[PDB]
């Protein structure tokens, strides 16, 4: 057999007196599935029930299993299993997010700030809600790739020093790259009233460019670009282009 | 059993609610883009003073470097000078640190190029041991 | 309630929703809008919502291709239900659709597009143009790979717009019931072990599907059948639940999702002799046949030893010959999913793929409008007064046999919007919110407690796995009465396994081991009616395919003409719904059937389809 | 003053803290990445060198001492020559790297750059660059010290 031995961060707010731990499981390989988040079932279900985590898509599309993994913040349902059995891998939660118990962090901030961006079409002239199609170009449009594609896992936001020592005032790289989104986004007009919202030095301008972000975002995007792009657009140095303007016959 | 107490909602940020009566406009972007062209504009100079010294390089040196440095130290102050960690008092007296900071740095600066050898020639003194 | 403390804790809303995926927040949104205290209940952050991990599209005769008509929508949409689709539910669902697909598109859902600057539309599986003369239909709206994914994030996005109130991470434990009406939900607050009593003049049910109860599926660890649980538990019966769609194309060894959007982008499948066999089993349609006749095509390939790779007991579903501008610009998320898990270059190499339960076009019975309903032989269609129900957890029923692909995603978003629709034209201000009878929820609670200090010999996960591996083998692509009876008496013993439970977490901060055990009890509900159901049904018709009953029992032979026939009675043939009664302690389920609605909402809108031999 | 957001955000820190939960681990458990080692030493060495202004600057000032006499004193100790171009490479490099990753973090500022390629390159070419320029300067004239003893007239 081939025992892979895992270091998993513990936490039991329910006990007197209680403070965080690490507890080594081992893991038979062999009767276990490719990815880290087998390994988390398979100790829950045939050795400890109360090792707790978040889980749902098992493909790597829903966000909530995300966690650090050795050493970095990645999914648990994608992230391989480290093969070589004479490491021990290591899970903690999120770092520097609160937590509830064990791998759960309190994700409520990082939602809050995401509300904050108004994450939805806004128009200064009232369309009929069903009516027809907003024109807009597949140039336009291929502006969104790369951006849309974002989870809401928080890896990076977890991996950002400084949304570390200012999750309060600093957004943070996923509800900004986010927020840069809509501001590109053809189709909505209020560019200048959401870069309004950010306009201070703590919002957008605390990103240091540690990169930390686009480095461990488990999705291959980067928020450290959009940012940076952000920056160009909050001094000016930049623009957002006018839509294309919708054609005649549409 | 079933005998209860009526809740409340539970916090969540209402980014409508907050937007009326808000409107607030503070632009850090005009200042920001000048702390960036302040820097690259001091690409030349670092090397413009290993080959050009004198007493008035030492002032320039003395002037750019006290400016780029408190926008610095300000900066690390407002990362690290965190009122969860500190509370307010304790930490709005780091802030004006910062300036005590700038402040001692070009008078100890300006001291060191009216008496004593000034920056180059100190530089050039160590270089030659 | 025996052996602990709880925290109860009221709450008064005008309606409250369970679940927060498509349906769940569509319906949320124009409830805001139209002004309503509107509660949202659900046991996760809404963007993990299954919803997320769809990906082929979102049908509607947009016309942004080729010239197109909701009524060949319509038409595609019945036929694809075997005829066992009520079709005034299913002409309310494509009438609807252009105009729900927009919205979402004025929503700021971001599709892909044209070079007319209008909604990009694929090719999928059971459309056609022109009421089935025509060809393959383009009307699968798609953002990529990831249709879902956008279109959750945005509907969640403009939900907090709507001054929706959440409740993220609740648990829900049962329906609050006073005699017949529903008066609101009882859930378990994760965060601090708090027990919640939701007061509401409407409940709507939105919980997805039950893909769990099986083995092997493409559904979220968090489909559990729960909402059918609750209705199941508010002695509400199940329709339809022995309809099981399998997917054609999992991924071999993991079950994940690959879209059908791959194949109406020209992929096709492929057997051990390098032949495209789907020419065979479905000539017109070839590789976007139906989804219940694609996978059943596989299935005896496999069977007739033309499996491939080591052991030969899957297919190869093949892109590479597809040019990689277009395999990027068009599958970019299984081009990347390939990768991960099947080690796959899909621009060079076949993807290992097999039928996988995908879908459940079975679940809580309502009306066009969305509103539960229970039956009598006698008294017909009663309403479930205060309760809705829309999306997965469902069934309206606007797929009855077959789920046609892409119209899902419409079904959510149509009938969640429906249901705000149709409650502001019923509920009036004058009618206070519904004060709770005595005791509500007391034995919810009870179970709780139960359920959190169990003692006994066989833990949770090994009974759930013995449900899923039992169901895997027993009601699969093809069933036989025998398999069937034996799965039967096999499910309803693991039923009372159920009391020999063991549990070992006992806190009531964030315990997923008494959540899954409770989500474990949920599942052996649906899976107990959806087997007993599936045993007795004795003819084939749509997913649902007997071996040992090979023909489609109708009312007609039609397949004969139909002129000089005698309409067989309501008792000999099968076209009805099928109707499952559990008492949730006992365990028993009793059978019953109600008629198939066959007119449209308006026959001067479009006409009722005929039953005809289903044929791709 | 703060956003609207800002204002939650303190509010819920607060929430947080009162009900006495622990902080996920961070920088004790994340694995050391160019990404960030490199932010630490642009800080680091930003840091140091106005410390050193400072402390040098003031010090000087507020002491008998001065900076001839400090020089004479180093030296009476005679030191190694290679120990001295070592503490003389320590002080360009600090001069160097900062200056050349200072150009660097403008471009991630203004979006430039910032793929992980990208990402790595510029970290490896600017701590190159900065060691070269730090060992030729402090070698280059040491060289020039050493043809001068030992040359022709
Ligand atoms: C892999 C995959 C790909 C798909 N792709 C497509 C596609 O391309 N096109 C298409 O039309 N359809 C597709 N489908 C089908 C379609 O995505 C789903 O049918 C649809 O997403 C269901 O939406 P829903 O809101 O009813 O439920 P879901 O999206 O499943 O959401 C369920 C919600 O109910 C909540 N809930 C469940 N139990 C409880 C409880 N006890 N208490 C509180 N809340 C609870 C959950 O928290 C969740 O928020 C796909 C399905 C899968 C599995
Ligand atoms: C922790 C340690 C902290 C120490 C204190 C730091 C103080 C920093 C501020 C000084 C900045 C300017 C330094 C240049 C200088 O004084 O002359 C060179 C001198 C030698 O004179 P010397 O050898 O006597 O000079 C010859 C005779 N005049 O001192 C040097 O050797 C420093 C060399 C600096 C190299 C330049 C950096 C690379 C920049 C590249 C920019 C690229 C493109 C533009
Ligand atoms: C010669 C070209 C130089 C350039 C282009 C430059 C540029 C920069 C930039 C862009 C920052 C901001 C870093 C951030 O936000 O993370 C910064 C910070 C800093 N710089 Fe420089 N710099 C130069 C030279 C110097 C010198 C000679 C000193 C000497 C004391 C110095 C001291 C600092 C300090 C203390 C900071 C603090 C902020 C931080 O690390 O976050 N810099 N510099
Ligand atoms: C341990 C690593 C991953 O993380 C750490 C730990 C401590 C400090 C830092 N780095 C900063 O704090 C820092 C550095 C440069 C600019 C802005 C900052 I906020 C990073
Ligand atoms: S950016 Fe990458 S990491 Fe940050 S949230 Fe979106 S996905 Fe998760
Ligand atoms: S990790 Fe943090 S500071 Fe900027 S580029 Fe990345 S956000
Ligand atoms: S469980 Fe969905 S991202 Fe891993």
């Amino acid at each position: 057999k081939r025992i892979k031995t895992f270091e998993i961060y513990r936490f039991n707010p329910e006990e007197p007196g209680a403070k965080p731990k690490l507890q080594k499981f081992d893991v038979d390989l062999d009767k276990c599935g490719t990815m880290v988040l087998d390994a988390l079932i398979k100790i829950k279900n045939e050795v400890d029930p109360t090792l707790t985590f978040r889980r749902s898509c098992r493909e790597g599309i829903c966000g909530s299993c995300a966690m650090n993994i050795a050493g970095e913040n990645t999914l648990a349902c994608i992230c391989n299993i480290d093969q070589n059995t004479s490491k021990t891998t290591k899970i903690y939660p999120l770092p520097h997010m609160f937590v509830i118990k064990d791998l759960v962090p309190d994700m409520n901030l990082f939602y809050a700030q995401y509300a904050s961006i108004q994450p939805w079409l806004q128009k200064k002239t009232k369309i009929n809600l069903g009516e027809k199609q907003q024109y807009q170009s597949i140039k336009e449009q291929e502006k969104l790739d790369g951006l849309y594609e974002c989870i809401l896992c928080a890896c990076c936001s977890a991996s950002c020093p400084s949304y570390w020592w200012n999750a309060d005032k600093y957004l943070g790289p996923a509800v900004l790259m986010q927020a840069y989104r809509w501001i590109i986004d053809s189709r909505d007009d209020s560019a200048a009233e959401r870069l309004a919202r950010m306009q201070d030095g703590f919002s957008a301008f605390k990103c240091h460019t540690i990169m930390n972000c686009t480095k461990t975002c488990p999705k291959h995007l980067n928020p450290a670009r959009a940012i940076g792009e952000i920056k160009m657009l909050l001094t000016k140095m930049k623009t957002k282009p006018a839509p294309l303007p919708t054609p005649a016959n549409f | 059993t079933s005998a209860a107490v009526t809740g409340a909602a539970p916090p969540q940020f209402d980014p409508i609610a907050a937007e009326k009566g808000f409107k607030p406009l503070h632009s850090h972007g005009t200042l920001f883009k000048i702390e960036r062209y302040f820097a690259a504009a001091m690409v030349p100079l670092i090397p413009a003073a290993y080959f050009i010294h004198g007493r008035e390089m030492d002032l320039c040196l003395a002037l750019a470097l006290t400016l780029h440095v408190h926008w610095g130290v300000w900066g690390v102050v407002n990362d690290y000078g965190r009122p969860f960690v500190l509370g307010d008092t304790l930490a709005a007296a780091v802030r004006v640190g910062a300036y005590i900071f700038t402040a001692c740095l070009l008078a100890g600066l300006l001291y060191f190029n009216e008496h004593d050898v000034g920056l180059t020639r100190a530089f050039e003194m160590v270089w030659e041991l | 309630s025996n052996i602990a403390q709880y925290k109860v804790i009221d709450h008064a809303y005008d309606v409250v929703i369970i679940g927060a995926g498509g349906a769940g927040l569509r319906a949320a949104m124009g409830l805001g809008e139209a002004g309503f205290k509107t509660a949202v209940v659900t046991k996760m952050f809404p963007t993990r919502s299954h919803t997320t991990a769809a990906q082929g599209g979102i049908n509607a005769a947009l016309g942004s291709m080729n010239p197109d008509d909701w009524k060949w929508h319509f038409y595609d949409t019945v036929k694809g239900s075997d005829w066992l689709g009520d079709q005034n539910a299913m002409h309310y669902l494509t009438r609807n659709a252009v105009e729900a697909v927009t919205e979402l598109e004025n929503f700021g859902m971001p599709f892909s597009r044209t070079p007319e600057g209008k909604i990009y539309q694929r090719s999928f599986g059971g459309q056609s143009n022109n009421y089935g003369k025509g060809g393959v239909a383009k009307r699968t709206c798609c953002v990529a790979d990831r249709t879902g994914h956008s279109m959750l994030h945005t509907l969640y996005g403009n939900s907090l717009r709507c001054h929706c109130t959440f409740f993220i991470e609740y648990f829900a434990l049962d329906l609050l019931m006073d005699k017949g009406r529903c008066v609101g939900v009882i859930a378990l607050c994760l965060e601090d072990g708090t027990i919640h009593r939701f007061r509401s003049k409407r409940t709507i049910v939105a919980t997805g599907g039950y893909g769990r109860a099986y083995f092997s599926c493409t559904t979220a660890h968090m489909n559990t059948g729960d909402g059918t649980a609750l209705a199941t538990r508010a002695g509400i019966a199940l329709e339809d639940l022995e309809f099981i769609q399998f997917h054609p194309t999992g991924i071999y060894g993991v079950g994940c999702l690959i879209t059908e959007g791959s194949r109406g982008e020209g992929g096709f499948l492929v057997n051990s002799e390098g032949e495209r066999f789907m020419e065979r089993y479905a000539p017109k349609a070839k590789d976007l046949a139906s989804r219940d006749v694609v996978s059943r095509a596989e299935t005896i390939e496999i069977m007739e030893g033309r499996g491939v790779g080591p052991e030969k007991d899957h297919i190869y579903l093949q892109l590479h010959h597809l040019p990689a501008e277009q395999l990027h610009q068009r599958l970019p998320g299984i081009s990347e999913t390939a990768k991960i898990f099947a080690g796959v270059d899909v621009t060079k190499e076949p993807i290992p793929v097999i039928p996988t339960v995908h879908y459940n076009m079975g679940g809580i019975p309502t009306n066009y409008k969305a509103q539960v309903i229970k039956y009598t032989k006698e008294g017909g269609d009663k309403i479930v007064p205060g309760l809705y129900a829309c999306g997965e957890c469902a069934c309206h029923s606007v797929h009855g046999a077959n789920r046609l692909g892409a119209n899902s995603l419409l079904d959510a978003v149509v009938f969640g919007r429906a249901c705000s629709i149709n409650i502001k034209e019923e509920l009036k201000p004058d009618e206070k919110i519904p004060e709770l009878p005595e005791g509500a929820g007391e034995e919810s609670i009870a179970n709780l407690d139960a359920v959190r200090y169990a003692n006994g010999d066989v833990p949770t996960a090994e009974l759930r796995l013995t449900m899923q591996k039992t169901m895997q083998k027993h009601a699969g692509v093809f069933r036989r009465g025998d398999i069937l009876a034996e799965g039967v008496k096999k499910m309803m013993d693991l039923f009372k396994e159920l009391k020999r439970l063991k549990t070992t977490d006992r806190s009531l901060i964030w315990n997923s081991d008494l959540t899954e055990s409770l989500e474990l009890q949920n599942l052996m509900l649906n899976a107990t009616q959806t087997i007993v159901a599936a045993e007795n049904r004795k003819e084939s018709r749509g997913a649902h395919a007997r071996d040992d009953f090979p023909k489609r029992e109708d009312e007609y032979d039609y397949s004969k003409p139909i002129e000089g026939q005698t309409k067989r009675p309501f008792e000999k043939h099968w076209r009805k719904h099928t109707l499952t009664k559990q008492d949730p302690r006992t365990g028993h389920i009793t059978l019953d059937y109600r008629p198939v609605i066959d007119k449209t909402l308006d026959p001067a809108e479009v006409d009722w389809i005929p039953p005809i031999i289903r044929s791709y | 003053e703060k956003t609207p957001i800002q204002v939650w955000g303190w509010d819920y820190l607060m929430r947080q803290r009162a009900l006495k939960r622990p902080i996920a681990p961070h920088l004790t458990i994340y694995k050391p990445q160019m990404t960030w080692m490199v932010s630490g030493l642009h800080r680091v060495t930003g840091c140091a060198m106005a410390g050193t202004l400072l402390i040098g600057g003031v010090g000087f000032s507020v002491l008998p001492l001065d900076f001839t006499t400090f020089v004479e004193f180093i030296r009476g100790l005679g030191i190694p020559w290679v120990i001295l171009d070592t503490f003389k490479f320590i002080i360009a490099f600090p001069i160097a790297f900062h200056t050349l990753n200072g150009i660097r973090f403008i471009g991630f500022d203004m979006a430039k750059g910032t793929d992980i390629p990208s990402i790595y390159r510029g970290a490896y070419l600017v701590l190159g660059l900065a060691a070269l320029i730090s060992l030729a300067v402090v070698v280059y004239p040491r060289w020039e010290r050493h043809k001068k003893a030992t040359l022709p007239t």
